[PDB]
RNA sequence: GGACCUGGCGGUGCUUCAUAUCCCUCUAGAGGAGCCUGUUCUGUAAUCGAUAAACCCCGAUCAACCUCACCACCUCUUGCUCAGCCUAUAUACCGCCAUCUUCAGCAAACCCUGAUGAAGGCUACAAAGUAAGCGCAAGUACCCACGUAAAGACGUUAGGUCAAGGUGUAGCCC
């Protein structure tokens, strides 16, 4: 039986995101990519940068916004523009998210060499999409 | 901090082979021709042999950059079948799909 | 009402020196969405349109690199996963252009490349003879 | 998720102002924007490459998007609506019921293009859930109500439950007859075999001269059996020495190029016979392109087929 | 010990079937020769794992050094790391899988039957079942609506892998 990325069914008591509840084979057809860059394309260079780059980016903002993420990065590069798009709770008073949006942008500026953005999008409580 | 000691050798060798690349390559290009004599020549095979032995760069090896597994790398990732798979199947490797025809 | 009364216009000089003269620009845009290339197409095309410049579109057909890798962790060599990468490609061909309104075209559409689309402008430069090859010296 | 009404009717209201606001987005007349233009619009501006367009982006009004929902079926005093309430399908019965009916009141007083609805659309019809054999003792019941002398109102009825199948024709689609410079009759098709494709130009008189990328059809085909390909569509209509073709292929084995270029010259020899004799070229297998394509190798086994062999335990 | 329930099993009955599939039938092979390659044995001071189906060009889309985890000898001790360990345990596990599956079943919550026992729950001219969800199906990919891929639940074999990586427990620290 498959395992790779497949939450799978309980009680109908565990609540899945969009993003978990489809296996890897819906990928391009249901779900789209987290992240978007071109290093992937055919002639292109530097997918390997690109790759570590975002496990890190992931890691990253996994700890430094820590019980705040409410699904996956989504990770845009546009020329040397990097866009991190991150859906977060409304538990951390804003002070604390200006903080750590700057914080992080400016960190991750100097470490990547390029300008970073960060575009928090707030939901009151993790979107599910279905019980499984 | 690099995932193992064969990871951490592999990491020197390549730092080595950097430094004795034009060295090596200048040594080499005495003996890689048939218009020097043989008795230059033969002082060249003796030179590029005392270099050290991990300047050489057959002996580096493409290990995965995550893990350190030796076997199973796609280049253009430098990542293992392993831990490549996890990310295309998690959707974070830009323009990755699975492939059915 | 709480509109600018008057805006100051970037400065543009006209230089002394001649302008170059491009007879082709082919830009050659790649991306793993065909939906993307279609909204690049119409947003470069309309660009391309109000700025006066003549444009062909085409679309060249689509590279799908297929490769396989095992399954498991450990053993069962004869299950595998097979993974592939779609490039799909849209050609924009614009004709007689100078090269202040290639900068121009080519600045604008450049900045709004979408993320996940490479862009690869091959431009054709007319030229007169060098002075040298007019006349035979001997 | 149940859906009020109170729901449905502040989606229609965010509905009609996000369509005015899509029309202002794209400089065109909110009062003259329909649905093909929204949905233009959105996949402009939100483009989707995903394979499913189910799950794309979608701007629809909330009667297409929300499912059908029944209403309450009982009052504030608890007494139900319909009389067959109890029944749990008291659409269905009442639906039975009133074809049972019918048949009755018919005694007291004495194809190609339709079929009846499937049950999925009966489902939607009664905004019930049917079983298999609920499904098909209501279309027993209506078949019985055909055979009867069933008048106007008994007719309006059964059609309610017909959904019209649009039969598409087998017929052969015949190519323009075009003239050259000299004046000369001719027709063009295509044809594809395998990776051959193969492109034909039949002219309406000719001596039987058939160019293949400029050589002579025998140079050409040295295999007998590709010129008995080439013989075939000519032969079956009894047309051999009448016409004259130039034709040209690419890609694909000597085989290949040579079932092309049969199918490429009898659509295009289609234009200059009889429509009875177009259709015999159709029922002989001369006009239909052969979908046997090489097959993929599967990874973990030999060949398309072939599994590796199974080990000696 | 008596009588039952469930499951397994029967060189167990009847009926109907299998569709590259059980027999017969069809085509090309293996089993014989040499060679290539894996494994087992024997040998070596000199790895490990897989190892009936479901191991055996298997982890390896790959070992002359390196890789390397093995052996012999020599050397270092806060050590590339706010150490390290390919040390034991896959019968503690995550992760990724094999297998039936070339299956279609799994099942929450209720309801009813059996005197309110383990348990059981269907007949359409219907007799107690209603069933969310999951799988199949449907959709999608490839050249179609075909085919092939993909998908394939719950479980089964304490199946494989602590040597991908991570990790519980135990152990090593000149
Ligand atoms: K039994
Ligand atoms: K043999
Ligand atoms: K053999
Ligand atoms: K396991
Ligand atoms: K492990
Ligand atoms: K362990
Ligand atoms: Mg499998
Ligand atoms: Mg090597
Ligand atoms: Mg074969
Ligand atoms: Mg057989
Ligand atoms: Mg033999
Ligand atoms: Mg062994
Ligand atoms: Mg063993
Ligand atoms: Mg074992
Ligand atoms: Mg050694
Ligand atoms: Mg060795
Ligand atoms: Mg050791
Ligand atoms: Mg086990
Ligand atoms: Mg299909
Ligand atoms: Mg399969
Ligand atoms: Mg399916
Ligand atoms: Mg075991």
């Amino acid at each position: 039986k498959n395992r790779a990325a497949r939450v799978r069914v309980s009680k109908g008591d565990k609540p899945v995101t969009y993003e978990e509840a489809h296996a890897p084979h819906y990928i391009a057809h249901r779900k789209g990519w987290l992240s978007l860059h071109t290093g992937n394309l055919d002639g292109e260079d530097h997918a390997a940068e690109r790759t570590v780059e975002d496990v890190f980016l992931r890691k990253f903002m996994w700890g430094t916004f820590p019980g705040c993420l409410a699904d996956q990065l989504v990770l845009k590069r546009r020329g040397n523009q990097l866009e991190i798009c991150a859906v977060v709770l409304r538990q951390l008073s804003p002070h604390k998210y200006y903080f750590l949006v700057g914080y992080s942008e400016t960190l991750l500026s100097y470490f990547y060499k390029c300008p970073v953005r960060l575009h928090l999008q707030t939901v009151p409580s993790k979107v599910v999409y279905k019980y499984l | 901090h690099y995932v193992d000691w064969r990871m951490w050798r592999d990491v020197k060798r390549r730092k080595m082979a950097y430094e004795y690349a034009d060295e090596r390559l200048r040594i080499n290009s005495l003996r890689k021709n048939t218009i020097l004599p043989k008795i230059l020549q033969d002082v060249a095979d003796e030179e590029i042999a005392a270099l050290p032995r991990d300047s050489c760069p057959v002996r580096i090896r493409n290990r995965c950059v995550m893990t350190s597994r030796p076997r199973g790398v796609k280049r253009r990732w430098r990542l293992s079948r392993i831990v490549f798979r996890h990310l295309a199947d998690h959707g974070q490797l830009s323009g990755i799909q699975r492939a059915t025809w | 009402v709480d509109v600018p009364k008057d805006l100051t216009k970037p400065v543009v000089t006209i230089s002394d020196e001649p302008d170059i003269l491009y007879k082709r620009l082919s830009v050659l845009v790649k991306g793993h969405d065909k939906a993307v290339l279609d909204s690049y197409e119409y947003f470069a095309v309309l660009a391309a349109k109000e700025l006066g410049i003549s444009i062909k579109v085409h679309e060249p057909p689509r590279k799908i690199e297929r490769f396989t890798l095992l399954q498991s962790v450990h053993i069962y060599k004869k299950h595998r996963v097979q993974y592939e990468m779609r490039t799909l490609y849209r050609c924009l061909e614009l004709e007689h252009l100078t090269g202040s309104t290639a900068d121009v075209y080519l600045e604008y559409i450049q900045r709004n490349l979408p993320e996940g689309v490479a862009m690869e402008v091959t431009k054709t430069q007319l030229e007169q003879l060098p002075e040298h090859i007019k006349e035979p010296i001997w | 998720e149940t859906y009020t009404e109170d729901f449905i009717k502040k989606q229609i209201e965010e509905f009609n102002i996000g369509k005015r606001h899509l029309a202002n987005m794209m400089g065109e007349d909110p009062e003259t924007f329909t649905q093909e233009d929204i949905d233009r619009a959105i996949a402009y501006l939100f483009p989707s490459g995903l394979f499913e367009k189910r799950a794309r982006p979608v701007m629809k009004h909330p009667e297409q998007i929300f499912p059908r929902q029944r209403a309450i079926q009982w009052g504030e005093d608890g007494r139900p609506f319909h009389y067959l309430f109890y029944t749990g399908k008291q659409s269905y019965y009442s639906l039975m019921h009133d074809v049972y009916g019918m048949l009755l009141n018919l005694e007291k007083h004495q194809v190609i293009g339709s079929r009846w609805l499937i049950k999925e659309e009966l489902e939607e019809m009664l905004v019930e859930k049917l079983s298999d054999l609920d499904y098909m003792q209501f279309i027993r019941l209506l078949e019985k109500l055909l055979t009867s002398q069933c008048g106007a109102a008994e007719e309006e009825f059964v059609q309610r439950f017909r959904r019209s199948v649009t039969l598409e024709s087998k017929k052969q689609l015949i190519e323009p007859v075009q003239y050259d410079e000299q004046g000369m009759a001719f027709s063009k098709s295509e044809g594809k075999r395998k990776t051959a494709k193969a492109e034909a130009i039949v002219y309406k008189h000719g001596s039987g001269r058939i160019k293949v990328n400029g050589i002579d059809y025998q140079l050409y085909f040295p295999i007998t059996q590709d010129r008995e390909q080439l013989m075939f569509p000519f032969h079956f209509v009894d047309r051999l020495g009448k016409h004259d073709v130039t034709c040209t292929v690419s890609g694909g084995g000597r085989s290949a190029q040579a079932g092309a270029i049969r199918l490429a010259m009898a659509k295009a020899l289609c234009s200059f016979v009889t429509e009875d004799e177009v259709e015999w070229m159709r029922q002989a297998g001369l006009l239909t392109t052969d979908p046997r394509v090489r097959e993929r190798k599967k990874p973990g086994q030999e060949g398309a087929r072939r599994k590796f062999t199974w080990k000696k335990r």
